[PDB]
C-alpha cells in the first residue's frame, strides 16, 4: 500500500510466501493470507482466489472476508459474474455476496435478472441485526432500480411496504418508496397501530407523486374511523385533503365531521385539527366559536402555570383573533390577562 | 400448471434438464407436488447407495435436495426418507442422509417413524463404536440435532430417557488428516454432548445414573482440536449451561478439583481472539456461586488470573469490569480465613491490582486531550466504535464503588483498641496507598454533584486507616494535590472533607497549616488562581 516501486523480483515470490500461507489450519489466519494477497494483486492465474472468497464460510470472518473483496473487485473487471452467479443456486452465505453486489455496481448492471431472484430472496432474508443488512439490500433493490434503470418491480415495492409496515432508518426506506413509486395498496391500508398510520402517511405520499375527490370521499370514511402521531398524521392527511380542495358537498360533510369532531376535542388534538383546517379554507367560524370559549378555558389553565400545546393554543388564538377581526370584548380581556400574566 | 408442461417433457443430461426446471419451477401445486413425488421414488429407486461419486447420483441427490428446498403427502415422503435412510446409515455413505434428516425435521414439523428413526440413530451410535475401533460420522452429528429438534416439537416423555440411555452407552473413549477427521467425528459427539447438556440442565432432571458425567467433559476440552473454533465456542457453552444448574456443580469439586479450569484450554490463535471473554465469565460466577472447597493454594490461583485481566488493555472494557467484581465478592472468603496475615497479604494485592488500574487510567488522559491501530491493514475484527470519555468515566465510577467495601475489609484484618482503626502497616504496603492517594486524585481529571460524590467515595476509603500512618500519607501528597487544584477548584472539596468533623480533623488541620506558613511568602507574587486557591 506504501512503496509499489520498491523493487519487483521480491514482487515474484510475494506469492511465494503469500500463496503458501493459504494452506494453513485456522480459520483467521488462513484468511489473514486472502486480505495480504488482495493488496499484490490490485497492483499489476487471478480466478483462483475470488472463487474461494466467496464460498461457503462460518460465521466467523464476517469483517474478514468482505475486506478482502472489496479490494479486489476493481481489478477484476479489469482482468465474467458466472461464480456469483453459481453460487446462489446454493441465506445466511448470501451476504458475502450481496455486500459486493452493493458497493462497486457501476458494472453490476449486466444480468439483472437474478438480482430480481435476489430481490425475492431480499424479502424472504427480511423475514435482528441483518436487517440493517437488509434495509441495505432494500437500498440496493433501489440501487439496482438506479443501475438497470417490470411486474416484479410493482411487487418488490409491495414487500417493500410490508417491510415498512412491519417496523429512522425505515424513514429513510419510506422516501426510498416515494422515490420509487415516482419512478391494493388503498386495501393494504385498509386491512391495517402507528405503523398503520405510517402506512397512511406513505398513502398520501403515494397519492401525490376528479379521481382524488372520489377516493377522498373513501378516505373520509378512512378517516372517521381515526379521528400526538394520530394528530401528526392527520396533519399530513390534511394537507393530502386541502390540495384537492385547492383544486364538492362531500368536502362540506367532511369539515363538518371534523367540526364535528372539534366539537368531541371541546382535546388539543382538535385544535391542532382546527388549525390544519383554517390554514387553506377561509371559513371556519362557525367551529371558532364554541373554539373560542374552550381556548378561554385554556387560556385560563395557561396563565394558571402542557407547554407545547398551550403555544399550539397561543398560535391557535393568533388564527382565531384574524379571523374574528361577536367575542372580540371576552377575547381581549383574556389577551390583556394573559398580557398581565408572568 | 406450467411447471408440469415443462418437466414432463424434460422426463447427466435429462437429470440436468429435470434439476433446471425444477430450479426454476422452485424459483417460479399439490398435484405437481404429488407427481414430483412420484418421480422422486423413481429417482430414489434407481443407485440409491453413493460410494461418493462424480456421476449424476450426486445429481440425483441435488434434485432430491431441490424437492426439499421447494416444501398421502408427508405420509409417502416419510415412508420414502426413512427407507433411504435404511440402506447406508451407519458407514461413510455419502452427505445424502443429512438432507434426508433435514426433510425429516420438516416432515417432524407439520410419528411411529421417528421411533423408528431414534432405533436407528441408537444401533448406528451403537455401531459407531465399532467404526471407532476401524480407525483405531458426519450423520450422527446430523442425527444429534434432528432428533432434539423432533422430541422439542411433539412429546417426549418415556422415549427421551429410553434414547439417553443410548446417549449414556454413546461414544466416550478414544494418517493425521484421518485422524482429524475421526476427530471431527468426536467434534460431532461434542456436538452430540450439547444434546446431553441441554436435557440436563433445562428443565427437569432424568435418569441420573451417572458419576462420570464431569470425566466425559473435562476431557474433551483436553483433546478438541484447536482448527475448528465454533466446536469449542458450544463446548464451552456447554459448560456455561451445565455449571448454572446446582446439582451439576456439586459434581465439580471432585477430580477437577477447579484445578483444570484455566486457560490451557484456549489453545489456538483463532481462539485466543474473542472465546477468552466467554472462558473467563464461565470461571468468574462459577468461583463466585461455590465459595467453598477451596484450599488457599486455589484462592491463591483464583485471585492471580483474574486481576491478570484487569490489566490487561487487550481483553475488552466490559470484561475488565466483570474481573473486578468478582474480586469484590470473593473477599467474603478471603476475609473470613484466619488472621495469619494472609488475610491481610491477599488484600494488598487487590489493593495493587486496583492501583495498577488507575494508573493505565491517567495515561490516556493527555491522549484524549500506541493509540493508533486502526491504520493497520489487515483488521482482525470489528473496529471498536464506544468514544473513550463516557466509558471511563463509567469505570472510574463503578471501581471506586467496588474499592470502598475492600477498604472496609482491611479494618477487620489488623495484626496483634486493636482489630477496631489501628493497624501495622510495613513500608512495602505504604507504598501502594500513596499510589492509591495519587491516581484516585489525579483520575478525577475527567470531570457539580457527580464528581463530588466520587470525592465522598474517595475521602471515606482513607478516613478509617490508621491515623497514625494517615499523616504519612497526606504529608507526602500535599505538595502534589496542591498543584491539581489550581487547574481544577473542584478538588478543593477533598481536604473540606478530610477536616469536616471527623477523628482527622486534630491531626489534618495541624498538617495544613503546617504546609500553609511555608507558601505565605509566596502569596503575595503569584497570579490570581494562585492566590485565590490560597486563601481558600
Amino acid at each position: 500500500k506504501g512503496a509499489p516501486t520498491a523493487l519487483t523480483d521480491m514482487r515474484k515470490d510475494i506469492i511465494k510466501f503469500s500463496w503458501n500461507y493459504i494452506k494453513l489450519d485456522d480459520n483467521t489466519s488462513k484468511q489473514a493470507a486472502y486480505v495480504v494477497t488482495a493488496y499484490f494483486i490490485s497492483r499489476f492465474l487471478t480466478t483462483r482466489i475470488f472463487v474461494a472468497l466467496l464460498r461457503c464460510h462460518q460465521i466467523d470472518t464476517r469483517y474478514l472476508v468482505k475486506q478482502a473483496l472489496e479490494l479486489l473487485a476493481p481489478v477484476l473487471s479489469e482482468r465474467w459474474l458466472k461464480w456469483p452467479r453459481r453460487v446462489l443456486s446454493e441465506t445466511q452465505v448470501a451476504n458475502i455476496y450481496q455486500l459486493i453486489v452493493k458497493f462497486p455496481d457501476l458494472f453490476y448492471p449486466a444480468r439483472d435478472h437474478f438480482i430480481p431472484n435476489i430481490i425475492t430472496a431480499m424479502g424472504k432474508l427480511t423475514v435482528l441485526e441483518n436487517q440493517q443488512l437488509a434495509i441495505d439490500l432494500a437500498e440496493l433493490i433501489l440501487k439496482w432500480e438506479t443501475k438497470l434503470p417490470f411486474a416484479q418491480r410493482e411487487a418488490c415495492v409491495t414487500f417493500l411496504i410490508r417491510y415498512i409496515c412491519i417496523s429512522e432508518l425505515g424513514k429513510r426506506a419510506l422516501n426510498i418508496l416515494y422515490e420509487l413509486l415516482g419512478p391494493v395498496k388503498l386495501q393494504f391500508f385498509e386491512r391495517f397501530l402507528l405503523g398503520y398510520c405510517l402506512n397512511a402517511l406513505e398513502v398520501l405520499a403515494v397519492a401525490l407523486k376528479t379521481w382524488i375527490i372520489e377516493n377522498v370521499s373513501y378516505l373520509q370514511k378512512l378517516l372517521e374511523k381515526c379521528l400526538q402521531d394520530i394528530q401528526e398524521i392527520l396533519q399530513k392527511v390534511l394537507g393530502i385533503i386541502l390540495e384537492a380542495i385547492n383544486k364538492e358537498d362531500e368536502p362540506e360533510e367532511v369539515t363538518n365531521f371534523i367540526s364535528l369532531i372539534v366539537n368531541i376535542i371541546g382535546v388539543a388534538a382538535g385544535v391542532s385539527l382546527c388549525w390544519t383546517l383554517s390554514l387553506y379554507r377561509p371559513n371556519a367560524l362557525d367551529s371558532l366559536l364554541p373554539s373560542i370559549m374552550r381556548t378561554f378555558n385554556k387560556l385560563c389553565r395557561d396563565h394558571i402555570a402542557e407547554f407545547e400545546a398551550k403555544v399550539t393554543t397561543n398560535l391557535l388564538e393568533k388564527i382565531l383573533n384574524l379571523c374574528a377581526a361577536d367575542q372580540r370584548r371576552v377575547f381581549l380581556s383574556l389577551l390583556a390577562q394573559l398580557i398581565d400574566r408572568s | 400448471v406450467v411447471q408440469l408442461d415443462d418437466f414432463a417433457t424434460r422426463l447427466y443430461q435429462s437429470k440436468h434438464s429435470v434439476l433446471s426446471e425444477i430450479c426454476d419451477s422452485l424459483e417460479t401445486y399439490e398435484y405437481f407436488l404429488k407427481s414430483l413425488i412420484p418421480l422422486f421414488i423413481d429417482v430414489l429407486k434407481e443407485v440409491p447407495v453413493s460410494f461418493v461419486a462424480n456421476s449424476p447420483e450426486n445429481k440425483l441427490r441435488n434434485i432430491t435436495l431441490e424437492i426439499l428446498h421447494r416444501i398421502d403427502a408427508l405420509q409417502a415422503y416419510s415412508n420414502e426418507i426413512v427407507d433411504t435412510l435404511m440402506d447406508l446409515l451407519k458407514v461413510e455413505n455419502e452427505l445424502n442422509g443429512i438432507l434426508c434428516m433435514k426433510a425429516i425435521t420438516t416432515l417432524h414439523k407439520t410419528q411411529e417413524k421417528v421411533h423408528p428413526f431414534i432405533d436407528i440413530v441408537i444401533e448406528i451410535y451403537s455401531n459407531i463404536p465399532q467404526v471407532v475401533e476401524e480407525q483405531f460420522s458426519k450423520q450422527l452429528a446430523q442425527a444429534m440435532f434432528s432428533f432434539k429438534t423432533l422430541a422439542e416439537s411433539p412429546i417426549t416423555m418415556v422415549s427421551l430417557y429410553s434414547s439417553y440411555k443410548e446417549l449414556a452407552a454413546s461414544s466416550l473413549g478414544n494418517n493425521r488428516a484421518n485422524y482429524g477427521e475421526f476427530i471431527i467425528g468426536q467434534v460431532k459427539a461434542a456436538s452430540f454432548l450439547a444434546y446431553l447438556f441441554i436435557r440436563r440442565q433445562a428443565q427437569t432432571f432424568l435418569e441420573p445414573y451417572q458419576q462420570a458425567i464431569p470425566d466425559i467433559i473435562i476431557r474433551l476440552l483436553q483433546d478438541c482440536p484447536s482448527e475448528l473454533s465454533a466446536a469449542r465456542k458450544e463446548l464451552l457453552h456447554a459448560t456455561r449451561h451445565i455449571l448454572s444448574t446446582d446439582f451439576r456443580k456439586m459434581f465439580i469439586p471432585k477430580i477437577d478439583l477447579l484445578f483444570d479450569l484455566r486457560v490451557l484450554i484456549g489453545e489456538g490463535f483463532t481462539a485466543y481472539e474473542t472465546l477468552r471473554p466467554l472462558a473467563y465469565s464461565t470461571v468468574a460466577d462459577f468461583i463466585h456461586n461455590v465459595r467453598d472447597h477451596l484450599t488457599p493454594a486455589q484462592l491463591w490461583k483464583s485471585v492471580s488470573i483474574y486481576c491478570k485481566n484487569l490489566q490487561d488493555d487487550s481483553l475488552a472494557l466490559t470484561v475488565q469490569i466483570m474481573s473486578a467484581k468478582l474480586l469484590l465478592n470473593l473477599i467474603e472468603k478471603i476475609m473470613r480465613s484466619e488472621s495469619k496475615t494472609e488475610s491481610r497479604q491477599l488484600l494488598m494485592v487487590i489493593i495493587d491490582a486496583y492501583t495498577k488500574r488507575f494508573k493505565m487510567l491517567n495515561s490516556r488522559y493527555n491522549g484524549i486531550m500506541m493509540s493508533l491501530q486502526e491504520y493497520l491493514p489487515i483488521q482482525v475484527s470489528v473496529p471498536p466504535e464506544i468514544d473513550l470519555l463516557k466509558d471511563s468515566r463509567y469505570l472510574f465510577k463503578t471501581l471506586m464503588t467496588f474499592l470502598k467495601t475492600i477498604m472496609i475489609g482491611l479494618k477487620n484484618s489488623n495484626p496483634p483498641n486493636w482489630n477496631e482503626t489501628a493497624r501495622g502497616f510495613s513500608n512495602e504496603d505504604i507504598n501502594i496507598l500513596k499510589s492509591l492517594f495519587r491516581e484516585c486524585i489525579l483520575a478525577l481529571r475527567f470531570f457539580t454533584k457527580e464528581e463530588k460524590d466520587l470525592m465522598e467515595i474517595f475521602a471515606t476509603m482513607f478516613i478509617h486507616i490508621d491515623p497514625a500512618s494517615f499523616n504519612e500519607i497526606v504529608r507526602e501528597e500535599l505538595p502534589f494535590m496542591y498543584k491539581q487544584m489550581l487547574d481544577f477548584a473542584s478538588l478543593l472539596h477533598i481536604p473540606q472533607f478530610f477536616l469536616a468533623s471527623v477523628i482527622t480533623s486534630s491531626s489534618f488541620s495541624g498538617i495544613l497549616i503546617t504546609f500553609l506558613k511555608s507558601k505565605l511568602v509566596d502569596l503575595g507574587e503569584v497570579n490570581i488562581i494562585k492566590s485565590n486557591i490560597l486563601i481558600r
